[PDB]
């Protein structure tokens, strides 16, 4: 059962991967996970702010 | 992918954007087009080095320790800590809470030591390294049966090829590793106070397995730690201070930075 | 790392009219500054940090 | 300064002439000695290059 | 209309109403709610106080000085011993519950001072002397505020909570107590501060007494500072109050 | 919600931000513009410096006396020498361009005083000495204000303008001022005043160097006044923005 | 593959291929065929050789250095440059622009140096290879922390096997590599003038990680550059004069070619 | 993925080549591209030249 993923390329090339163990914890590590969400560090605050309005009225 | 900035044209209105309130806490949000007239400019910068798993994947020698084939110490035991190592120690510290997979690479280098014996032939050393559990009975001298490993996890290394490297699955009591504990260890609140308190992830020993010549030789075992499948959650402030003890953050206290000759100066 | 190749800049502050205050108030006040990361931000090359060293190892 | 919380604090009073200067620091945020001991400045001085706008706010 | 401004709280028999306050902070963006079955560990089903565990309690008061370092409240310690929800504690061996922070500071228009109200995970204090840790009288203070000291404790062999401002007692330094969730109170802007805390922890419960999850503390940035004849006493009050609390392993009363 | 008072000017990379103002004035309610085919005498094409012109330019600040007459500004005089825009003119025989203007005052609420912003076209000056038209250098000042005087010039036989401020200079009431474009700063109500002016001229484009388009000018009509111990100093600053700023005539530079 | 000749037979006409202007600067492009009567030719010969990336795909030492695992000099630091070996030099020099891959193969070998101590004993050396980004702190001494690389590459070597490879990403902050840079360091134009002012790759240092023997060993260390992945731009005619530095393009003036006895004379 | 290329060989017979990396920066260099344009060095001038005119007129 062989996986096929995309490689880390520039901008402006497939790598093939086996998992010979069933450890599971004998993978490689997940590089290509790249996900971000400032929401709970910035704008913790309940009421939602407008990018333009007097902070307090 | 980074966002990319949007073109802006003058304009005079109510909207205040720059103005904004400190007190509330909620992190000002604005891009540079609100402050000043700006051109459309397409970004292919990508947050791809930043990422906690890629900041944390890379080995970091945690501790080395020194055993002689001949004399009184002949094997070195060290218990297994993160904290012992300035650079892992601090990366750890960024988050108050880790759950990572364990990749570990061992390191033998032997040297001969200068005796008055002569004439002297060395086999190839054989090294054997034992991991104990908690509880495991401990070897008291290099000959004991502890040494057969039959309920214990053990590598062999013969000198002279790649180093020995080993899988670990996330080992905790806990959903996750805590790097700060604020507790102590009874309940009654006398004993000793910290992340010492959940501090129970075994001891490891290397012994010599056989001695080639009747001349002393000192070999350094050098312990390396790589995270793996990195999670983090709740993240803390940069340390800012020297470290001074593993079983403690005691320190000595620090000024805030490095100081300028004027408020108006460029010049650090 | 500083480079003579690409200066930054100079950031200055100004003030644009005299603080006025009325009798019964200080003439004197503070201002703090808060530095950020902007949306558009990013880096390369992660290296080891110049703060942290140990002389050696802890316990 | 730094040794009291008075390293953060701006000093500003009311004065005879308006255009004095309140402060002046280098741009960049990982060298200066104002940004490097920040949230983001710590950040920095893991990674070799930097990219994109910096925000600053003042209260 | 309606005032941004204005606020008005009700848990439990307690009220709490502020005209001017700065919009309520939800430190992770998560409301404090009850544990799931499916994340429970203990068999035994809980007991939930419900009202009377869950209603606002009143702290003692501060005076600000011109020259105060700053205070701090190892939040689970100040609660230990007030109401039903001290009584439970005691009684109980594991208990788990969300925390509502309010900070109230009132001054005249002519005053002038910033405080950072911050309340930080896990946060562990390091002992004055490096050979030593920190007792548990100066790390906890019940009834009681425990203040931090303008200078660094002096050189000694005993224990001693080291308390100088800038390290904030974690060696870390004070600027980027950002991180954490917070609210600055600002005399000319804000009234005060409102913090919502969901619980957190490795582990789905723990015993109160033994470990501390979370600890208020407010600092002064800019020092407070009037001119003559104003009134020269300031007084800051914090009031908790607990969140969807429940407890469990029924056990006789005291810790050991 | 949104303030009537509080307004934001983004003009190239200068951004202006009061809290409190009175609502900006459009001096004949036509909006600056660059010049039409149909109307335009020259046949080489303009060329328009866009953004770089077109940005705020602050002026030197004064100082609001209890007892200061007036000061005044000739707005082609005072940016002659600033920046790109400077520099464009002195390049170009023929330019047109629009006007921002801007004033700020800011004072406590115990201080009083009401200042009149207006922005007059074709003020001619008038000279003391009746047989003499009046100099230059007393005309237009570059770099620095020209400040009106209480008192009529005395008796002379030189060039000198005459600066007595009911006359204002044009030898007409300073009350009907109000027919030109002005906006009022009482320090109660209004802490500055923008007005913003459509080209003005019989000549679609005209030489900036020996013709002046509209000349701005400050007088206090109530005087400013305040209990002892409030801040003795008061600082009026001008900003001026050009507006669809073109140029023609590409020329060597200077005026002769 | 090349262009095949076309067959031709004799004509008289008003046009003139051989004819051309040189003042225009347009190469002329004429066949055999148009000066004189040829014949049809089929030609197989490929211009496979030639392209810039078969040209630079090629390992070449860059340079050589020499560290002693006892006595004062422990370990040996070199920063990273192209231009202090000739012929890596010349051949990057043809084109101004540059982007390219790096391939590295680092050869060491090892030579006893001999000594009154007798009886020695040698355990196999093993060599540690560290690079640091500009700004990573220095190693000072050779038991330096800078030794542990946690956020650093490193590769560790044991004597007798293959030599250790790594593959290197395009590294600029440019968007191409500049072979000459007519610039000055600062806007005023006094200081440093040269291509050495975008010079910024890092240095790479290299140690024994434990000693064998009581005697000393002196080891040398040699760097091989291969580029891959090749693109150009710009090209620049061939040097045609001995180097003399490696941050400087400053040259001993040069004839302009070998001389022959006469015009006339066949012989050089 | 397998992805099957001809080989270098003579005129007047294919290799197999996978993946393992995903840095894409650790692939094999390109030695067959063989694409060349004299255009630009030679005949750099605007107005076309033809091969048998007189060049200037
Ligand atoms: C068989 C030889 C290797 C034995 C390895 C034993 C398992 C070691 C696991 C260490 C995990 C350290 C996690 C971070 C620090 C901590 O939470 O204690
Ligand atoms: C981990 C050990 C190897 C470290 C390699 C560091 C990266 C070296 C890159 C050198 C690129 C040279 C490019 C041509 C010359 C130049 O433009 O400066």
């Amino acid at each position: 059962g062989a996986q096929v993923s995309t490689q880390k390329t520039g901008a402006h090339i497939h790598y093939t991967n086996i998992n010979y163990y069933k450890d599971a914890a004998s993978n490689s590590a997940t590089r290509q996970d790249f996900a971000q969400d400032p929401g709970k560090f910035t704008e913790p605050v309940k009421d939602i702010m407008i990018k333009s309005l007097p902070a307090l009225n | 992918r980074v966002a990319d900035t949007v073109g802006t044209g003058p304009t005079n209105s109510e909207a205040i954007p720059a103005l904004t309130a400190a007190e509330t806490g909620h992190t000002s949000q604005v891009v540079p087009g609100d402050t000043m007239q700006t051109r459309h400019v397409k970004n292919y910068h990508s947050r791809s080095e930043s990422t906690v798993e890629n900041f944390l994947c890379r080995s970091a020698c945690v501790y080395f320790t020194e055993y002689k084939n001949s004399g009184s110490k002949r094997y070195a035991e060290w218990v297994v800590t993160t904290r012992q190592a300035a650079q892992l120690r601090r990366k750890l510290e960024f988050f108050t809470y880790i759950r990572f997979d364990l990749e570990l690479t061992f390191v033998i280098t032997s040297t001969q030591q200068p005796s008055t014996t002569q004439n002297q032939d060395a086999q190839i050393l054989t090294h054997q390294i034992m991991y104990v559990p908690p509880g495991g009975p401990v070897p008291d001298k290099v000959d004991s049966y502890v040494w057969q490993t039959s309920t214990n996890p053990s590598v062999f290394w013969t000198e002279g090829n790649a180093p020995p490297r080993m899988s670990i699955p996330f080992l905790s009591i806990g959903n996750a590793y805590s790097n700060f504990y604020d507790g102590w260890s009874d309940f009654s609140r006398d004993g000793v106070y910290g992340i010492n308190t959940l501090n129970s992830m075994g001891t490891l020993y290397a012994r010599h397995v056989n001695t080639g010549g009747t001349g002393p030789i000192k070999s350094t075992i050098r312990i390396y730690f790589k995270p793996k499948h990195v999670k983090a959650w709740i993240p803390r402030p940069p340390r800012l201070c020297q470290y001074e003890k593993a079983k403690n953050v005691n320190f000595q206290p620090s000024g805030v930075t490095t100081t300028r000759q004027s408020i108006t100066a460029m010049t650090n | 790392a500083s480079d003579e190749c690409t200066a930054g800049g100079f950031i200055t502050c100004w003030y644009q009219t005299n603080i006025v205050v009325p009798a019964d108030a200080q003439s004197s006040c503070y201002i703090m500054c808060f530095v950020s990361a902007c949306n558009d931000f990013s880096v390369r090359l992660l290296k080891d940090t110049p703060f942290i060293s140990q002389e050696n190892f802890f316990q | 300064k730094v040794n009291s919380m008075e390293a953060y604090q701006i000093p500003v009073r009311s004065n005879e002439g308006s255009g004095t200067q309140v402060f002046g620091f280098p741009l960049q945020p990982g060298y200066s000695s104002v940004f490097s001991r920040t949230l983001l400045g710590e950040i920095l001085n893991y990674y070799t290059h930097w990219s994109g706008s910096i925000k600053l706010t003042f209260m | 209309g309606y005032s941004d401004r204005v606020r008005s709280i009700t848990l439990g028999n307690s009220t709490i109403t502020t005209q001017e306050c700065a919009n309520v902070v939800v430190g992770y963006g998560v409301w404090p709610d009850y544990l799931k079955d499916n994340e429970a560990t203990a068999e035994d089903q809980p007991t939930q106080p419900d009202v009377a565990t869950c209603r606002f309690y009143t702290l003692d008061s501060v005076q600000w000085q011109k020259t105060s370092p700053g205070w701090w409240w190892k939040l689970p310690d100040a609660l230990s011993n007030l109401g039903l929800f001290g009584q439970n504690m005691q009684y109980h061996y594991l208990g788990r519950t969300g925390y509502t922070i309010h900070v109230q500071c009132n001054a005249s228009k002519f005053h002038q001072g910033c405080l950072l109200v911050v309340c930080v995970p896990e946060a562990e204090m390091g002992c004055a002397t490096l050979d030593n840790t920190p007792s548990s009288a100066e790390l906890l203070g019940g009834d009681a505020a425990k203040e931090f000291a303008g200078e660094p404790i002096a050189s000694g062999s005993n224990k001693l909570v080291q308390r100088v401002v800038y390290n904030a007692g974690m060696g870390i330094g004070v600027g980027n107590l950002t991180i954490f969730p917070h609210q600055w109170i600002n005399l000319r802007t804000n009234n005060s501060a409102t913090i919502v805390m969901p619980y957190t922890n490795s582990v789905p419960m723990d015993n109160m007494f033994r470990h501390n999850n979370v600890t208020l503390m407010v600092i002064p940035f800019v020092p407070l500072d009037y001119c003559p004849g104003s009134t020269t006493y300031v007084p800051i009050t914090v009031t908790i109050a607990p969140m969807n609390a429940e407890y469990n392993g029924l056990r006789l009363a005291g810790h050991q």
